């Protein structure tokens, strides 16, 4: 917007958090599946 | 020191017992005196074996802390505390920097010295061992009585008595003996009992029977001697010495670290100090100078390598522990896969170490028995009435008998009470005719004469168990020759018919090939004694012939033999496709050593000795040219007066070797004459004897169920089941390690250069800091470490059992091939996309790259917090730097990205990974935890504080997408190249 | 030599030379396609300058400006640093109807010269005189230090409204035109005297947006000059300087986010 554009030096460091963490687990869970194929 | 030891004994058993006693002032009869007793105690010594001085475990782990890649950490260490003390004083600095990043690299030190510490174990209890087989106690006479004493207390001079049963508690000079036998086995690999006699029989006295030796053991009857070795003087007591003082030495693997530690160093010592001075010339503060230093070092060191050669011989190890193979050495693990030669002991290593039947020879024919253990073989025969006629002689004419409560373990592996020849006949019958206790009680034995030393053969009289007859059949065996002189009629298929000439010879024919198979032969013979003549009370008189000996009916022959392990033949011919030299050396006697040569297949078919072409060719052995025969035998007696150059020359000019009747020195001898070669060692063996050349090998394998105790003690490997064939799995283990570790520290090292390069750009350029020093740890010591620990389960990529050994001092783990690809090629591209997304985060952010040039200057001035970009914009100190640290996060990211397709391509040294495929389920693992490792590093809130850690922007991970990719390829087209020519420019200058 | 011929030494060089040429070639290529994807009048990202900084000209030795009155090189090291920053606000850098112009001598509103685009010259910005900036060779004693609010491209600083309770409660609120500074310490020791735009202890913000380097060039930011007139000498007094305003935050990290931190000492 115009004087109001605020979001302009903004950021969702906290989704990003969040979903940066989500995929760090998720992609933990899938390593050990395909390791404990057999173990 | 030990060159003493590894000569052949000197004694005095060919004194006269009266002149023994002068040499000891000895009485014969009283023994020694209470107080002469204990002067020569005071005198000599205890008889008793002293440990050799070990190095305490102090020493050990220490003498880890400083090699090589410890220095230089504890150089930065060192140099962290510096720079912090420097500021400390100076400018009150209220930062951990310096001060944390020293404690974290001395605990880098101390953690890493464990796991060097775990990887170079030594344990060793050879003496105690030894100690083990000297008795607590022991009998002498003293004043004309005996008494029972601490072993220890027993000196050179005084009478011992000894019974079945006992160990012997000294070296003894046998005066006195009834029916005295031994297990000289200690000595001789051999168990078979050896008679003990006051009489004279060799002038070798380890071959005369009037010696008695520690070590060994009293098998029956009696005997009383006089002491003329006591505690390191006796024969084996020094062996214990030779055997536990063998400087133990440097493995291969050792050595193979150790050189590219000292490349690595090398090149960190020479970058550290040459960028040192170029910072200096620049005009850099000596309080930076050594910052940079710092940073320099950690870049160069991997600090995680030597902890992950460790971890996947470790695994490497658990696999073999889960095929019977125990390793008690870490390296020894490897040294297998590096062997070139095998040094082998023959009985209860090749052989099973049993007295097995091998042949039988009836109805003019020679039929084979199967003589391994599990029967792996088949019949020679079953229907023929002969067959049933002999068997029964074998069982009847027999007085072994199965131990209580073994009806749960096979028949060939049971314990039985009696003579070897007895047992294997029992053994023998049992398999093929079911139960032989159940022969013996349908068939009474009413009258026997066991086996004689003037007979030479054993009869027995028993009651037919036929109803139609209940009679008396007479059965014996003996000596083979004695039998045919007592014979008038052969069983012939089932009819007896008289012994003409022809089948006399065919008798002398089938007796000479069964004994030339090195196989001990008897004869076998019966007579159905008349029925008139012999009422069914008649009485046999045992004592004085009451019945004919002669005009009897011969049976049939039987041959037997301690056979090989069913194994044994295939694991040597595997070795021998591997390109490994297998020899035999053995206590045992040469016919038989060299029979199970050729049946083993250590010297192969056609294959003779100087002695062989000499008897074909009707020769004397001196018109014979030696280098006409491939094959040889060497008598120990004949070893023992060659010199070590003469020793060189037999090793030189021979493929197959037999080296027979070696005493334990004699084997160490054979092991280092091999090894002054040049050549890797192998020792397999399961006595006492073996000790020696088990700790002198580059690598010992004790057999574990037949094993001794001390054996196992020598050894660095132990096969748990006995189980020959492990041997090849360990040479082949030790081969795909030998190449994994290479993929494993290429994989490792490649990450050094996107590092080092930052640092350097660093000074070179004056723009900020792209990485750094903890962000490189984060790396080394975190990411990179599941990932270069999997490619230790990478399957071969060719036959690797089919190339040859690899040599030593030319084929090494790390070489200039390995430096080229890693430091030069792939890290250098790694490089590229750490700084590609460094200038990506800087320039998105305001900063383009053009005007980072120079102006480290302002932008690490924590007193400018106005510094201007390139869009006009002004910036805070606390700010920019969050950037930047933004900027290592990335960079660090991006190594992560880099090393996925770098874990890829070290997969394969040769082949595609379209080829060898993605089968490593450990390595997906650790691409998987690497990159969720990286994530939570990145995105875990508080990691900003600890580790300097900030959230990457999505697009953010995708920077060196595009350089993760060219090496993928890169490397896929080089290999290309490799495989598509065999030549060698590609070949010879990156094939690792 | 030490590794090969010198045949083989000629082919690693051929290799390598052109080898890193590719490599040069191709990270010079991803460098061309990362600076296509950005624009020339404004970065792609700005939420690492978001809350701007406060920044002054008395270059600190470590947020501290500690000297002598009764001595002549004592100061002459601020009063470097404290020239450089004003000899930029001369009258004679202010030159004709280009690219200056003549604005609100008292805080006025914001000023749209439209988008950032180059559709237009270069952005005319407002004159600042460094006559605006009265009493401030500078204090010899008892120092005349200068503020200044960082630069950030489409940054609209908005002044707190009176709804509710103030730090300096109310006075000479300019609720409407006037970014405030109120520098403070208890520990009242001195003597806070505040020089502007107007004659405001603030910011004008008729400077705004600042449009960029590129499409703003010889552009001024407004200065606000603060003089410590205190009555105290010889000791460390910790004086903070502070911003208020709805996109003006701090952070106990960033110690100069919208802030000062001065460690003054007339130690004479
Ligand atoms: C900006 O203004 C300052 C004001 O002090 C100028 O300083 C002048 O320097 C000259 C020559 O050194 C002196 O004779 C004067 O006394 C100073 N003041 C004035 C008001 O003229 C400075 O030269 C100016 N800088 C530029 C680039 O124009
Ligand atoms: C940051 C930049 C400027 C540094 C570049 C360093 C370059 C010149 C280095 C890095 C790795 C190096 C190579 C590594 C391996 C080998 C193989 C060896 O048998 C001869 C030297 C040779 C061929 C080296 C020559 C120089 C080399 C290519
Ligand atoms: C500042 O200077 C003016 C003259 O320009 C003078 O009248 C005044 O006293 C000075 N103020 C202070 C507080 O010293
Ligand atoms: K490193
Ligand atoms: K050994
Ligand atoms: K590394
Ligand atoms: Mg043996």
């Amino acid at each position: 917007e115009g004087p109001d554009n605020d979001e302009r030096f903004t950021y969702d460091y906290y989704r990003l958090r969040v979903v940066g963490l989500i995929v760090a687990a998720v992609l933990c869970v899938i390593g050990i599946i395909i390791l404990l194929a057999g173990k | 020191l030990d060159e003493l030891k590894k000569e052949v004994s000197m004694d005095d058993h060919k004194l006269s017992l009266d002149e023994l006693h002068n040499k000891y002032g000895t009485d014969l009869t009283r023994g020694l005196t209470n107080a002469r007793a204990k002067e020569i105690l005071a005198r000599d010594g205890p008889n008793s074996l002293t440990p050799p001085p070990t190095t305490p475990e102090w020493i050990k782990f220490c003498r880890q802390l400083f090699g090589g890649f410890s220095i230089l950490l504890w150089i930065g260490a060192i140099l962290c505390f510096l720079a912090y003390g420097i500021q400390a004083a100076t400018e009150d600095e209220p930062a951990n920097d310096n001060l944390y990043l020293g404690v974290v690299l001395s605990t880098v030190v101390i953690v890493t010295g464990c796991f060097s510490y775990y990887q170079e174990a030594k344990s060793s209890r050879i003496m105690d061992s030894f100690k083990n087989m000297v008795p607590q106690q022991a009998l002498v006479i003293r004043d004309g009585e005996k008494s029972t004493i601490n072993a220890e207390f027993v000196v050179a001079g005084d009478l011992v008595e000894v019974k079945g049963g006992d160990r012997i508690p000294a070296d003894l000079r046998i005066i006195s003996a009834h029916g005295c036998k031994v297990d000289n086995s200690s000595l001789t690999g051999e168990s078979e009992p050896q008679t003990r006699s006051p009489e004279f029989s060799s002038e070798n006295p380890l071959e005369t029977r009037n010696i008695a030796f520690f070590s060994t053991n009293c098998v029956e009857g009696t005997a009383r001697g006089v002491v003329v070795y006591t505690g390191d003087r006796t024969v084996m007591g020094r062996i214990a010495t030779l055997a536990s003082g063998l400087e133990v030495g440097r493995t291969p693997i050792a050595i193979e670290i150790e050189h590219f530690i000292h490349i690595i160093t090398g090149v960190a010592v020479f970058l550290g100090v040459s960028f040192f001075i170029l910072s200096l010339i620049l005009g850099y503060s000596w309080l930076e100078a050594v910052i940079f230093l710092i940073g320099i070092i950690v870049a160069n060191v991997p600090e995680g390598l030597l902890a992950t050669v460790t971890v996947c011989l470790t695994l490497t190890a658990k696999r073999m522990a889960r095929k019977n193979c125990l390793v008690k050495n870490l390296e020894a693990v490897e040294t297998l896969g590096s062997t070139s030669t095998i040094c082998s002991d023959k009985t209860g290593t090749l052989t099973q170490n049993r007295m097995t039947v091998a042949h039988m020879w009836f109805d003019n024919q020679i039929h084979e028995a199967d003589t391994t253990e599990n029967q792996s073989g088949a019949a020679f025969d079953k229907t023929s009435a002969t067959w049933s006629a002999l068997s029964r002689i074998a069982a009847l004419c027999n007085r072994a008998v199965f131990q209580a409560g073994q009806d749960n373990v096979p028949i060939l592996k049971r314990s039985v009470a009696g003579d070897a020849s007895e047992s294997a006949l029992l053994k023998c019958i049992e398999l093929c005719c079911g139960s032989v206790q159940g022969m013996r009680d349908r068939n009474p034995k009413i009258v026997e004469i066991p086996f004689n030393s003037t007979n030479k053969y054993q009869l027995s009289i028993h009651e037919n168990e036929k109803s139609s007859e209940s009679r008396y059949l007479l059965v014996m065996k003996g000596a083979p020759e004695r039998i045919l002189d007592r014979c008038s009629t052969i069983l012939l298929n089932g009819a007896e018919e008289p012994l003409k000439e022809d089948m006399k010879e065919a008798f002398q024919n089938a007796y000479l090939e069964l004994g030339g198979l090195g196989e001990r032969v008897l004869g076998f013979c019966h007579f159905a004694l008349p029925e008139d003549k012999y009422n069914e009370g008649y009485p046999f008189d045992a004592d004085e012939p009451n019945f004919p000996t002669t005009d009897l009916c011969f049976v049939g022959l039987m041959a037997m033999i301690d056979p090989p392990r069913a194994a044994v033949p295939d694991a040597v011919g595997k070795c021998r496709s591997a390109g490994i030299k297998v020899i035999m050396v053995t206590g045992d006697h040469p016919i038989t050593a060299k029979a199970i040569a050729k049946g083993v297949g250590i010297i192969s078919e056609g294959n003779e000795t100087i002695e062989d072409i000499a008897a074909r060719l009707n020769i004397p052995i001196g018109q014979v040219n030696p280098r006409d025969a491939k094959a040889c035998v060497v008598h120990g007696s004949d070893l023992k007066d060659l010199s070590t150059e003469v020793l060189d020359d037999i090793l030189h000019y021979h493929t197959e070797i037999v080296f027979a009747r070696t005493s334990p020195q004699q084997k160490l001898i054979i092991v280092e004459g091999c090894q002054r070669q040049g050549a890797i060692v192998a020792v397999t063996g399961d006595g006492v004897n073996d000790s020696p050349a088990l700790k002198k090998a580059d690598i010992g394998v004790a057999m574990g169920i037949s094993g001794s105790d001390v054996s196992k003690q020598a050894a660095d490997m132990i096969l748990l089941d006995d189980n020959f064939a492990s041997i090849v799995t360990g040479v082949e283990e030790g081969r795909l390690i030998f190449d994994n570790l290479k993929k494993s520290i290429a994989y490792t090292l490649t990450s050094n250069i996107p590092e080092i390069t930052p640092f350097l750009v660093f000074i070179i350029g004056n723009v900020p800091l792209p990485l750094g020093t903890v962000t490189i740890l984060c790396i080394d010591l975190g990411t990179d470490m599941v990932p270069a620990i999997s490619l230790a389960y990478e399957q071969a990529e060719s036959d690797i059992m089919k190339r040859q050994p690899r040599n030593p001092k030319t084929d090494k783990l790390v070489n200039e091939r390995l430096i080229s690809m890693a430091y030069g090629q792939i890290g250098m591209i790694q490089a590229l996309g750490g700084f590609f997304s460094y200038f990506v985060i800087l320039a998105e952010n305001g900063f383009l790259p053009m005007d980072l040039i120079g102006k480290r200057v302002r932008w690490d001035d924590r007193w400018i917090s106005d510094v201007e970009d390139s869009f006009g914009q002004q910036w805070t100190y606390e700010q920019r730097k969050i950037v930047e640290f933004t900027c290592h996060t990335s960079f660090f990211i991006s190594i992560v990205v880099v090393q996925w397709a770098d874990l890829i391509i070290c997969k394969t040294r040769r082949n595609s990974i379209f080829q060898q495929g993605m089968k490593n389920k450990i390595l997906i693992f650790g691409l998987f935890e690497e990159t969720a490792l990286a994530a939570f590093l990145s995105y875990c809130p508080g990691t900003d504080v600890a580790l300097r850690m900030y959230p990457l922007k999505p697009s953010w991970w995708f920077c060196a997408f595009p350089y993760s990719l060219i090496i993928f390829l890169y490397d896929e087209m080089r290999r290309f190249i490799i495989r598509r020519s065999p030549g060698g420019w590609v070949e010879q200058e990156t094939y690792y | 030599f030490l590794g090969r011929t010198g045949s083989s030494w000629f082919k690693i060089f051929l290799f390598y030379l052109i080898f890193y040429g590719c490599l040069a070639g191709i990270f010079i290529g991803t460098i061309q396609v990362l600076l296509l994807t950005l624009s020339d009048f404004e970065p792609k990202y700005q939420d690492r300058v978001a809350p701007p900084g406060l920044s002054h000209a008395p270059y600190a030795i470590k947020t501290e400006i500690s000297f002598s009155i009764s001595n002549p090189k004592s100061y002459e090291s601020f009063v470097k640093s404290m020239h450089k920053l004003m000899d930029l606000y001369n009258e004679s850098s202010q030159a004709g109807n280009s690219p200056f112009e003549d604005c609100s001598d008292t805080p006025a509103d914001y000023i749209k010269r439209g988008d950032l685009d180059d559709s237009q010259g270069q952005k005319k910005a407002c004159r600042f005189s460094r006559m605006w900036l009265k009493n401030c060779g500078y204090a010899e004693g008892k120092p005349c230090v200068v503020a200044k609010l960082n630069r950030i491209i489409g940054f609209y600083p908005k002044p707190l409204k009176n709804t509710t309770d103030l730090p300096e409660e109310l006075q000479a609120n300019y609720n409407q035109y006037v970014l405030p500074l109120r520098c403070a310490a208890r520990e009242k020791i001195g003597s806070i005297e505040y020089f502007g735009l107007g004659g405001y202890a603030g910011f004008p913000l008729q400077y705004y947006p600042y449009y960029g380097k590129r499409l703003q060039k010889k552009y001024l930011q407004p200065l606000l000059a603060i003089q410590f007139t205190n009555l105290t000498q010889n000791m460390e007094l910790r004086i903070e300087c502070k911003v208020y305003g709805e996109n003006i935050d701090y952070s106990e990290k960033d110690r100069f986010r919208g802030r000062f931190e001065v460690k003054i000492e007339v130690k004479s």
